[PDB]
């Protein structure tokens, strides 16, 4: 579908 | 208040938050200890170093004009302060599903790449924490530009919220509602990581020559760091680089003002036009709020990382840790079958509120976890073994009726055991929400702990149902589905 789907507030690792 | 005492407190804070975990039994006490130091530091500081004279809505026109001059869409919607979600976008005209209504060129975005070319660039080249973690890099990027009155991104920064509902902003008694839950450990880690990062970067800013020109060297309060990381974690997104070869984290102005509803991702990056594009998730009549789908995140991730609790989250889940015991006599075979299936010997799995509570990988683990030795050999030897591995995560092809009865029996018992580790019941949580008047942050915590137990409760019911289905097929001697 979309080549680069964009996630609002993507969960990242902070430590 | 002298700068010598502040650095003394930050020095004490960095040593406390760098200590190893004092064990799960002392984490609440470690939490309250860290809170006490942070509030002491926070009470001796002046809050947000940079504050703006106007109200939040006074700056939205500048944001719209700034975004128009650089090629973003500004027609067809307006900023409204909605009671339920806060500020959002409302449609000024009818917008049909799948219509491209919103686009943002890369020039407007704040990214790790734009942080590298900023005043923070020199310090970025020296600190390994910044280089390994773009989320923190974005956070400091936002801070330096906030304290730069001529930053290119000033129209976007002056429209950001001044406070959030992430657990970093909760009171101690609000977090206390989460005692005995899975979620509270992530709250502990988020608070400890944030305090350690502030203190570590407070000292780094004062010792590195590459940080001499930063505005943060003049002033850098704890309130600055909490606001910046909450701004990033509630809004940030991953986009491709201009090369398209890899990914980076970004703040997307205008677009990030949309609030969340259930649906599908309708926002993609257009590498040809080099812009973020967003098509309507559904029909939006004029005067209706425009929503987007943030992603398939649980309510624990929404509360902790996004700062809100979403009712009717169809993608909710809880964690569950499982592993094959070293004292099991069939450990070697079970670990080998799991290895050939690409499944670790021990892992954290997910229980869902969905129609099947477990994914294909959890189902395959539990099948091997309950296999007899004769069943393990058939998955390790002969011309049919790889075909047996292939169907392990498929509910349509059981190993045997007995293996299914044993795995659903185990899952029913473990989920029941998990429920008995909470301080409250489901009916007790419902009475709290019904009989007490609570803040929004308090209701988030209580609904968070309620949701954990309701997912476990439903997994108990679905495991008991599945146990009876397969026990029926066993007493009736039904033929096993094949291939
Ligand atoms: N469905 C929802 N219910 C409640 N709050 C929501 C929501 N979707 C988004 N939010 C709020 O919006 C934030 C993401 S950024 C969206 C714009 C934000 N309301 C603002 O004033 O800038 C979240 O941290 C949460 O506070």
């Amino acid at each position: 579908t979309l080549k680069y789907p964009i996630e609002h507030g993507i969960v990242t690792n902070w430590d | 208040v002298s700068p010598k005492e502040i650095l003394n407190l930050t020095s004490e804070l960095l040593q406390k938050c760098s200590s190893p975990a004092p064990g799960p039994g002392k984490e609440w006490e470690e939490y309250v200890q860290i809170r006490t130091l942070v509030e002491k530091i926070r009470k001796k500081q002046k809050g947000l170093s940079v504050t703006f004279d106007g109200k939040r809505e006074d700056y939205f026109p500048d944001l719209m004009k700034w975004a128009s001059e650089n090629g973003a869409s500004v027609e067809g919607f307006e900023m409204v302060n909605f009671k339920e979600e806060g500020f959002g976008l409302r449609a000024t005209r009818d917008i049909k599903a799948e219509e491209l209504f919103l686009w943002v060129p890369r020039k407007l975005l704040m990214t790790v790449e734009s942080a590298k070319n900023s005043v923070l660039g020199p310090l970025y080249s020296q600190d390994r924490i910044l280089q390994a973690m773009g989320n923190i890099a974005l956070a400091f990027h936002l801070l330096c530009e906030r304290a730069s009155p001529n930053s290119f991104w000033q129209p976007y920064i002056q429209t950001l919220p001044s406070e959030y509902d992430t657990p970093l902003y909760f009171e101690e008694d609000e977090v206390r509602y989460l005692q005995s839950t899975q979620a509270i450990h992530d709250v502990f880690s988020q608070y400890k990581n944030t305090a350690r990062q502030y203190a570590y970067f407070y000292k780094v800013i004062q010792t590195h020559p590459h940080a001499n020109k930063l505005p943060l060297k003049d002033s850098f309060t704890y309130e600055d760091y909490r606001w910046a990381v909450s701004s990033v974690m509630t809004r940030q997104a991953q986009i491709p680089t201009e090369d398209g070869s890899r990914v980076t984290l970004a703040l997307i102005p205008l677009w990030d003002m949309c609030n969340h509803t259930n649906g599908l991702i309708t926002t993609g990056y257009n590498l040809e036009d080099d812009r973020c594009e967003c098509v309507a998730l559904q029909d939006f009549r004029a005067g209706e709020q425009i929503y987007i789908f943030y992603g398939t995140r649980s309510n624990a991730e929404f509360v902790i990382h996004s700062g809100f609790f979403f009712d009717n989250n169809s993608h909710d889940r809880v964690k569950i840790k499982l592993g094959v015991s070293k004292s099991d006599r069939l450990y070697a075979m079970k670990a080998e079958v799991l290895a050939r299936a690409g499944i670790p010997t021990s892992s954290v799995f997910a229980l869902h509120f969905t129609e099947p509570p477990i994914s294909a990988q959890l189902l395959a683990f539990l099948r091997v976890f309950c296999m007899t030795e004769e069943e393990l050999k058939e998955h390790l030897l002969g011309d049919s073994a790889i075909d047996r591995i292939f169907t392990l995560g498929n509910s349509e092809f059981p190993v045997s009726w007995d293996n299914e009865v044993k795995l659903w029996t185990f899952l029913e018992d473990r989920a029941s055991l998990l429920l008995k580790t909470y301080k409250t019941t489901i009916e007790e949580d419902k009475s709290v929400l019904k009989n007490h008047d609570l803040s929004v942050r308090a209701k988030m915590a209580i609904k968070l702990r309620l949701g954990e137990k309701e997912i476990l409760e439903k997994a108990v019911k679905s495991a008991a149902v599945n146990r009876e289905y397969y026990r029926q097929q066993m007493e009736e001697k039904a033929p096993l589905p094949k291939y």
